[PDB]
């Protein structure tokens, strides 16, 4: 099927069977912009990455549990379970 | 510069002066925000506990989880209006 | 100095009217100057202060024409906080867009039309500056004659009845507003947006006063008993009247419920929030349901604006910081995205075909692909589809309304569904199908229409990707109106 | 800063005196009479007036000029609709693009930049710095710990204590 | 005319022709219309509540009567849930005990403390 | 080089650039570019899965603040969990293969620039939906895949049924989105956050009625998108979109999103027994219901869509048995199966000159299409769980997990799932018999012009056939070891029944579904050739029953007349009888009539007499009499003079 279409109208996604003559030439530009944007976003978000485990010491979380017990001693706050 | 304005209450002041009332207003507000970042500090500490713990997060930070869920109904923005329109012990 | 600026400026205006017949170039120029002036004011704004920064008094007795440096003050006060300046920025970036929106369709008596549109924009600009109750109220109803003249002279077939309704319903609610303002001014002997949280009234005097202010807010953010002038005043207005109305007047009454009611009616407000929740759930559901059977096209977007304002009112009346913030985000994002929809229906669709019935319009993609792109992007932006600012407002207002009462929060959460039914039911009818046999093919969307659309879409997307960009104005005023003892 | 010629304009007016109305000057569905009108379109397009004559000249010069540009604008746009007229390209500036791309749009980008950098100044960054300053106030021994140990020592002090002074403010309550 | 709500809006019309409502889908597709898609001739009178009888309206099935189909649907549902619930009575039981746990059922591992053992506990 | 960042940024490039540069680059470039970039993305995610098999140490990236309000912060945070990489490799593999397939499937269609842009935006918002690490980014991807499902099912805007079908699909999904907004509001209320780490760290402490409310709202969301029995009507009504759109939306992606909601919420699901019970019985309902539609329906695409939602019910059965490794492993293998099945269906629809879809019109094509045959035979022998293939390991272990449960009445769902095992052989043999083995039903010229399709259509079928054979045997030790630390889900120690369910099964109960699934398959094919009267009886009772099972277990009639049409009639009742009717009688339409009558009466108050003077001088007498009489009444008692004045107003104004 290759029915005729009006060439009046301009859409940004192309129109009906959009195939410009210099699609090689524009394809080199799209290639460059895509690899440059992917490379640049790749290196820009590098220090915002971290691992899930192994960030903080276990000393930290042991003493934070201890200080949470401190903050729970001073308010007399009882367990979930004892009623 | 990290400037620290003075702390004013609603109770020593005359309400017919506006300087002191506006400062007591902003004081009570900023103190609620200090309270709030204390709550957020404990939340980030708790998710650090959970991520470092793995399977035994039930018993490493039972107390951090209880602390976060006990602080949460009481550590938020409450508004100066409710304390400045009403006096307890009266 | 300042007088010589003005009679230079009056001479500027007279000469360009003498040499150019139109005004619209100078009105655009003055609008963009007003933009730059308000953004210079935002640069010099102190966010670390709760107080009112840029104060001025008009019509004092010691100086009736001009500013006032006095021991005694009985004129009209003006000044801003972050809450005022949010709506001022929203207002000032919409005024050039409504002057631009009618750049070619008004042909006969253009200078009258553009003067009326700029005058309405200036009155609503000064509404957010006001600091007395009487100074708020004077500018709050200065709009109404200009709206009457604008809707009556310009419009469709039925612009007489629409002009009458925009005077009638607004005047009828706002007179009871004046009743409560008079009672406030004879009890307190002060009308002031500064002192007025310090004064405490009796509980049954508060519950009398609160009724008249809430009746006017029910008329103007149109809640279900009177929600009714709004589709006819939209469906029969000209373009800038519709845009200014649904972008600014409804949000002005949303501003008035924060500015006028929540500070000195706290102990009343707690007694009445279940009644507000009855009325706001009942204007979400029943209006969102009544949109499904509509033959006309601007009336659908009018009823959409009802349902979104009904979502915003249970955010302000939630006693929560989240609800207050979400109602402000909803008001600003709605004031962006809804005039774009009124431009789609009234500018790109009524300038080309001069009918507004839904049954003529079908299959608009195949001749107008980028208009159809706009229609679907705006439909999803209006629903509550995230990264848009509309979802940030709707989500935080539904969350605050869930905190204050969880059952009415549960039945108010279905507005996500109900708001999408009619919007997508309209959108797939407009975009889908074979092209209409009634419509002959016209031009695609032009550069100025695409310009207005692109601005009103970027400004929803920026709030939708990061709603933090305007927290610096609001973090005081989000704590200011909370009454949790 | 610019100036115009008036008898150019009066010769212009009596040129337009014998011309047809614009409602039939192009309704002829050629250049016997359609070649004198595209001249008139091109004369509409160029700027006769500058700003120094606008201020210092009187008014019937202005009325002369005003009906001149009215009839010329009419002859430009009706010829552009029916049919310089007989060409097709895209470089064109409509009347609004001068002060919407060069005044409205940079003011709006300015508004964006002022909002983005004004968001640095808020109560959450300031409040975390104030809470840190308060625990460094009470316990200065954390001062001489090394740098990343200081972080977690502050955090354990925040968990170990209130550090508000909110009950300090509610003295009438207590 | 045919529907009950179409009967309900009968006394409100005046100077309006009162069409019999017919669904635009159940028309013939092979009769040539002015619009083949909406199946409508160019000046044909529109019913009241015409958007319930338009092409863009619900699909309006042809094969069962609607009360019949509600009977069949609620039929199959109560068939499944009735067989589901009676089949719980005819079950066989297990060939093992549910397995148990050391350290008094891992109660310290499951959060817990000694006052809170029944709340956070296992089989032991 | 950043592996966590390229997974996000490369499909966004692959979407944004076909739209902004479609007119400038054109279809022959943008096709190869979009596919090229998704190929690079899926190679990166295979490599990242290979690295995370080394250490279970996931990566997140952090971006800027979404919103910081008082107790609530939301950030754009993206991590690849083990669960995330499990869904991620499946969706990227199916994504890339559907891209390569549609190169050759869409060759003569005009608008394939927009088509490939919409396919890769679908892929991109799926990536965002799975790799997000709070509930907010989950919501963002969750909505935008529904927006893309609108834009993809309605790809032919000229077709009416496609537009109405996309409308029904998005409004079903929007029903589920409303319930997810409800559950999201309760999440941000109760926990004060949306982050997975804080919510799962504090989940075991929260009250159980709160969690039943939350998980029921989130399950109505998941049940709407993963297409259970209340809400199934839109999958079958999404076949109006093309074949590769259906292989994206139904094989993995859009139905996997609803399973991903429950697989994320597994750690907060465990502390509820109520919701999991409801989950299990809804899924046991839908296995049977979808198999019973799929045996009696006749369109090839609809049979394969109901073949999808018969297995989605098996996965939610595995959710309800507190066994998420099973549902995740079945989720993994099912994507490869159904992508191969949808694409083999598209190749036989494409190969017929008629482009028909009724399998009654296909006839035998074994001699003519051996490649499509061998791929569809691999796909259906795998989905029937015949052993050595992927569906054995994914599908059977759920069926014996129903028996080896601790709870007693799970035994009942043992049979129910088992029944849907037998039925999912039956229709599968139908869509292998009437399409390849039968005597021909089409006209002769279709059989002249039947040829095999391009390399772009055949190569993804080859690759996904290899995957649908070998993926279960390679990834079984990852998802079904007997002790596995890969997925960081925390089962409660009593809801874990895996060691019990592989050992307590009878020889008979494990032997049974294998041998019965092969026996019913061989019997259905031998009976439809040798006899063919058993299925072509014309009892009108069996025809009534057949047309019940054909019209989707009459559900879309029950939804359409009694909810949609009922709701439109009540909305017209409000829009006419309430809003334009009675709120105008109290408004501008009734007040006009009241004032018309009252003004007419007070103007005709002095209409009567020829005389001006006698009229007015008698009128002066009446009032200075009447007022005096009124105050004579009125100092006696004030109650008895109110109705006198009401009556004076009545006779004055009426
Ligand atoms: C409490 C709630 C307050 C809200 C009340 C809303 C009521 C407003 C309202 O009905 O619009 C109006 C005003 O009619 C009043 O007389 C204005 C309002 C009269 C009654 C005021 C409110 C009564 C409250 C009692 C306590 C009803 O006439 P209306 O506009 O058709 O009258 C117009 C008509 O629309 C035009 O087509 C005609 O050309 C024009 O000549 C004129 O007749
Ligand atoms: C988060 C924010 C995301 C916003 C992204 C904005 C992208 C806008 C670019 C879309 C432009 C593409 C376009 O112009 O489509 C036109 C299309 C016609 O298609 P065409 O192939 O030209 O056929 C011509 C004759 N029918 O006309 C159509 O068929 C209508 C379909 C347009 C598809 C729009 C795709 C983007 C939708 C994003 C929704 C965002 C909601 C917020
Ligand atoms: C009350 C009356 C106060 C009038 C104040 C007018 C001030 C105008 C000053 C600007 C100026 O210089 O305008 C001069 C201009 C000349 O008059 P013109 O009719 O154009 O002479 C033509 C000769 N061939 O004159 C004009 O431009 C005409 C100005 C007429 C103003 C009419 C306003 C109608 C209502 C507008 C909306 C209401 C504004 C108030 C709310 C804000
Ligand atoms: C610093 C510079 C500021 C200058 C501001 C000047 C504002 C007034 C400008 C103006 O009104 O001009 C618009 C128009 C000009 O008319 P004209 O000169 O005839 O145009 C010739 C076309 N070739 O003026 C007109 O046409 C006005 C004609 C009279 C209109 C009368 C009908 C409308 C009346 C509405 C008044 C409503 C008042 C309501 C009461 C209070 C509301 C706040
Ligand atoms: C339609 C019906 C509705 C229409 C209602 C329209 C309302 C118009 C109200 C006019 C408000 C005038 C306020 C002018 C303020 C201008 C100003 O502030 O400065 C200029 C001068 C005073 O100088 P200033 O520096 O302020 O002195 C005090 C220093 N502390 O002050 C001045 O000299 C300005 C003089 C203005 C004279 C205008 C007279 C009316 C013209 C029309
Ligand atoms: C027509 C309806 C009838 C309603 C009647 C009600 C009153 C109408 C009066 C109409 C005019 C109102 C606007 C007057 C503007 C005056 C500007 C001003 O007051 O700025 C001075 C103020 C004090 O500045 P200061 O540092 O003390 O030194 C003075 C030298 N600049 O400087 C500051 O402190 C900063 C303040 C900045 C000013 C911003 C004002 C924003 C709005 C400007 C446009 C409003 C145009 C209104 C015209 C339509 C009227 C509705
Ligand atoms: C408790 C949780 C568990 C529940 C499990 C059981 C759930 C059963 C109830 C399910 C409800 C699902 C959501 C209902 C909205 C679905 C809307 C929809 O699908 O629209 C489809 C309809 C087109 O459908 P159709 O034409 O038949 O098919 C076209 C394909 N050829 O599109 C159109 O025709 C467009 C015009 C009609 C659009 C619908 C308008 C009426 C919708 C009423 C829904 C009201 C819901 C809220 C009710 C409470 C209000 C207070
Ligand atoms: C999936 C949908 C995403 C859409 C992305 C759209 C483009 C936004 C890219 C910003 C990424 C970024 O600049 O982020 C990186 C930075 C930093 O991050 P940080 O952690 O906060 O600071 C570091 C904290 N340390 C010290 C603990 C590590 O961000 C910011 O703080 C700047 C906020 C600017 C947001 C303004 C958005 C305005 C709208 C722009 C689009 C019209």
């Amino acid at each position: 099927g290759r029915y005729p279409f009006p060439k009046d109208v301009i859409s940004m996604t192309g129109g009906w069977w959009a195939n410009p003559s210099n699609w090689k030439l524009n394809g080199l530009f799209a290639t460059g912009i895509a690899v440059g944007l992917a490379l640049w976003v790749s290196t820009a978000t590098l220090p915002y990455t971290r691992r899930r485990e192994g960030i903080t010491s276990e000393s930290d979380i042991s003493k934070w549990n201890a200080a949470a017990g401190v903050w729970r001693e001073r308010h007399g706050k009882i367990s979930t379970g004892e009623a | 510069e990290h400037q620290r304005p003075e702390l004013v209450s609603f109770d020593d002041i005359n309400y017919n002066d506006h300087k002191k009332v506006r400062e007591a207003q902003e004081s009570y507000t900023r103190e609620q925000f200090i309270r709030l970042e204390a709550l957020k500090t404990v939340r980030k500490a708790l998710e650090k506990c959970y991520e470092e713990s793995g399977p035994n997060h039930f018993e490493d930070c039972k107390n951090l989880a209880e602390q976060y869920l006990d602080m949460l109904p009481t550590h938020r923005l409450q508004g100066y209006l409710g304390y400045q329109r009403n006096d307890p012990s009266k | 100095f300042l007088t010589s600026i003005l009679l230079s400026s009056l001479y500027l205006f007279n000469r360009i009217l003498a040499w150019q017949g139109n005004v619209k170039h100078f009105y655009l120029f003055a609008s963009n100057l007003l933009l730059l002036f308000i953004v210079v004011l935002y640069i010099n704004f102190n966010t670390f202060s709760n107080s009112f920064q840029f104060n001025f008094e008009l019509f004092n007795s010691l100086n009736p024409f001009g500013l006032s440096n006095s021991d005694i003050s009985n004129g009209l006060l003006f000044g801003i906080d972050g809450l005022s300046l949010t709506f001022i920025l929203l207002t000032v970036l919409l005024i050039p867009l409504t002057l631009l929106g009618n750049w070619y369709n008004i042909n006969f008596n253009s200078n009258l039309y553009y003067t009326l549109v700029l005058a309405i924009g200036l009155v609503i600009l000064l509404n957010f500056w006001a600091l007395d109750y009487i100074s708020f109220y004077i500018l709050f109803e200065a709009t109404l004659p200009l709206l009457f003249i604008l809707i009556h002279i310009y419009g469709s077939s039925d612009s007489e009845r629409a002009s009458f309704y925009v005077l009638m319903f607004t005047l009828s609610g706002s007179l009871f507003m004046l009743l409560s303002i008079v009672v406030i001014s004879i009890v307190l002997n002060t009308t002031n947006f500064i002192n007025h949280n310090l004064f405490v009234l009796s509980l049954d005097l508060q519950t009398i006063i609160w009724l008249g202010l809430f009746i006017a807010i029910m008329v103007k953010t149109p809640l279900f008993p009177i929600h009714v002038w709004l589709p006819v005043v939209h469906s029969e207005s000209p373009l800038a009247g519709s845009m200014i109305l649904a972008g600014l007047i409804l949000k002005l009454a949303l501003y008035a419920i924060l500015r006028l009611l929540l500070p000195l009616l706290c102990e009343a407000q707690i007694l009445y929030t279940p009644m507000i929740y009855i009325i706001s759930l009942l204007t979400i559901i029943l209006t969102s349901l009544a949109t499904l059977r509509q033959i006309d096209l601007k009336v659908i977007i009018a009823y959409s604006s009802i349902s979104h304002m009904g979502i915003a009112i249970l955010g302000v009346c939630s006693n929560t910081s989240l609800g207050i913030y979400g109602s402000i985000v909803l008001g600003v994002a709605h004031g962006f995205v809804s005039p774009a929809l009124f431009l789609i229906v009234g500018g790109i669709l009524y300038d080309r075909y001069h009918i507004r019935i839904v049954n003529y319009y079908k299959g608009l993609t195949t001749y107008m692909p980028q208009l159809a792109t706009y229609i679907i992007i705006l439909s999803f932006a209006n629903i509550g589809t995230p990264l848009t600012g509309n979802f940030t407002g709707e989500f935080l207002s539904l969350q605050g309304g869930f905190i204050r009462n969880p059952i009415i929060g549960g039945i108010s959460c279905i507005s996500v569904l109900l708001a999408a039914i009619y919007q997508l039911k309209l959108t797939n009818k407009l975009t889908g199908g074979i092209s209409s046999i009634y419509m002959h093919r016209t031009n695609d969307v032009t550069i100025r229409e695409k310009f207005i659309m692109n601005i009103l879409i970027i400004s929803t997307l920026i709030i939708g990707i990061c709603p933090q960009i305007m927290y610096n104005l609001l973090y005081w005023t989000v704590n200011n109106y909370i009454y949790i003892i | 800063l610019r100036a115009y010629n008036e008898e150019k304009e009066l010769a212009l007016k009596q040129r337009l005196s014998q011309l047809p109305p614009p409602g039939k000057a192009f309704v002829t569905a050629k250049e016997a009479e359609l070649a004198e009108l595209a001249e008139i379109a091109a004369l509409y397009k160029t700027d006769r007036v500058g700003i120094l004559d606008i201020l210092l000249l009187g008014n019937k010069h202005a009325r002369l000029y005003r009906d001149n540009t009215a009839l010329l604008k009419d002859y430009y746009y009706n010829g552009r609709r029916i049919l310089w007229e007989i060409k097709r390209e895209g470089a064109e500036k409509e009347d609004w693009v001068n002060q919407m791309y060069f005044l409205y749009a940079p003011s709006l980008i300015l508004l964006l930049i002022v909002m983005v950098y004004k968001s640095r100044e808020d109560i959450t960054f300031w409040a975390k710095k104030e809470l840190d300053q308060r625990v460094l106030d009470k316990h200065p021994e954390i001062n001489d710990a090394p740098e990343n140990e200081r972080d977690a020592l502050i955090v354990e002090r925040i968990i170990a204590g209130d550090y508000d002074k909110l009950a300090s403010l509610q003295k009438k309550a207590t | 005319i045919r529907a009950s709500f179409d009967k309900a809006e009968e006394p409100m019309l005046g100077d309006y022709p009162d069409i019999d409502p017919f669904p635009a889908q159940l028309k013939n597709p092979y009769k040539k219309y002015d619009d083949q898609q909406d199946r409508r001739n160019l000046e044909e009178p529109l019913s009241v509540n015409d958007d319930l009888y338009d092409m863009w309206s619900p699909d309006r099935f042809t094969h069962f009567k609607n009360q019949d189909a509600l009977k069949y649907f609620i039929g199959f549902l109560t068939i499944f849930f009735g067989a589901s619930y009676v089949a719980t009575y005819f079950v066989p039981e297990k060939a093992a005990i549910p397995r148990e746990f050391p350290y008094e059922g891992l109660w310290k591992e499951s959060g817990g403390t000694e006052k809170s053992k029944a709340f956070f506990g296992q089989r032991s | 080089y950043n592996a966590i960042s390229l997974i996000i940024i490369l499909p966004c490039i692959s979407w944004l650039f076909p739209l902004f540069f479609g007119r400038q680059l054109g279809y022959v470039f943008v096709t190869r570019m979009t596919s090229t970039l998704i190929i690079i993305t899926t190679l990166i995610t295979y490599y990242y899965f290979y690295q995370l098999l080394g250490n279970n140490n996931p990566i997140n990236l952090e971006l800027f603040n979404y919103l910081n309000i008082d107790y609530l912060d939301i950030n754009y945070n993206f991590e690849i969990d083990a669960l995330t990489i499990t869904m991620l490799l499946a969706i990227t593999t199916i994504s890339s293969m559907v891209h390569i397939y549609s190169i050759g499937y869409m060759e003569t269609d005009p608008h394939q620039v927009r088509f490939f842009s919409l396919l890769s935006m679908f892929t991109f918002w799926m990536i965002i939906l799975v790799t997000g690490s709070n509930y907010f980014v989950l919501f963002v991807g969750w909505e935008f895949i529904g927006v893309t499902s609108y834009l993809l099912i309605s790809f032919w805007v000229t077709r009416l049924q496609a537009m109405k079908s996309a409308l029904s699909a998005v409004l079903m999904n929007r029903f589920g989105d409303a319930f997810f907004v409800l559950g999201l509001c309760v999440i941000a209320y109760v926990f004060g956050t949306l982050n997975y780490s804080t919510i799962f760290a504090t989940a075991y402490l929260i009250n159980t009625d709160l969690l039943v409310l939350i998980m029921l709202a989130l399950f109505i969301a998941a049940m709407a998108k993963s297409a259970q029995f209340g809400l199934h009507n839109w999958l079958t009504l999404a076949m109006e979109g093309p074949t590769p759109v259906s292989s994206l939306l139904h094989a993995a992606t859009l139905v996997t999103a609803g399973i991903y909601l429950l697989l994320r919420s597994a750690n907060i699901l465990e502390y509820t027994p109520t919701v999991l019970f409801i989950i299990l019985w809804i899924g046991a309902l839908t296995t049977l219901s979808a198999g019973l539609i799929a045996i009696c329906s006749n369109d090839l695409k609809r049979i394969i869509a109901l073949s999808t939602m018969s297995q989605l019910g098996m996965m939610t059965i595995a959710i309800g048995l507190s066994a998420y490794n099973l549902a995740l492993f079945h989720l993994l293998g099912h994507a490869f199966f159904k992508a191969l099945l949808f694409m083999s269906a598209g190749s036989i629809i494409h190969s017929i000159l008629n482009e028909s879809q009724d399998i009654r019109t296909y006839g035998g094509l074994l001699s003519y299409l051996p490649y499509t045959y061998i791929c569809i035979t691999i796909a259906s022998l795998s989905l029937m769980a015949m052993p050595g293939l992927t569906g054995y390991y994914t599908k059977d272990i759920i069926i014996e997990s129903t028996y080896g449960s601790y709870s007693i009445s799970n035994y009942v769902v043992y049979w129910i799932a088992y029944l849907s095992a037998v039925l999912t052989c039956v229709y599968s043999m139908k869509i292998l018999y009437l399409t390849f083995y039968s005597n021909p039903n089409n006209n002769t010229i279709t059989y002249y012009n039947a040829h095999e399709s391009n390399i772009y259509i055949t190569l993804p079928m080859f690759i996904l056939a290899i995957f649908a054979m070998f993926a279960g045997w390679i990834l079984k030790d990852i998802y079904l070891g007997v002790g596995t630390d890969f997925v960081g889900t925390h089962i409660l120690p009593n809801n874990f029944s895996y060691f019990d369910t592989e050992f307590s099964i009878t020889q008979f109960y494990k032997l049974l579904p294998l041998i019965s699934a092969i026996l019913v398959s061989i019997l259905i094919v031998v009976l439809n050739e040798f006899f063919a009267i058993v299925f072509n009886l014309n009892n009108k009772y069996i025809n009534t029953v057949y047309s019940i099972f054909n019209q989707k277990l009459v559900s879309d009639q029950i939804l359409n007349h009694f909810i949609i049409f009922k709701g439109l009639v009540t909305s017209g009742n409000i829009a006419h009888h309430v809003d334009k009717g009675s709120l105008y009688r109290l408004g501008p339409v009734g007040i006009n009539r009241l004032l018309n009558k009252a003004s007419y009466n007070v103007i005709n108050l002095s209409s009567n007499t020829r005389s001006s003077l006698s009229m007015n001088s008698m009128l002066i007498l009446i009032t200075i009499v009447s007022l005096l009489l009124l105050v004579l009444v009125m100092n006696v008692n004030f109650i008895i003079v109110i109705p006198v004045l009401i009556s004076i107003l009545y006779i004055l104004f009426s």
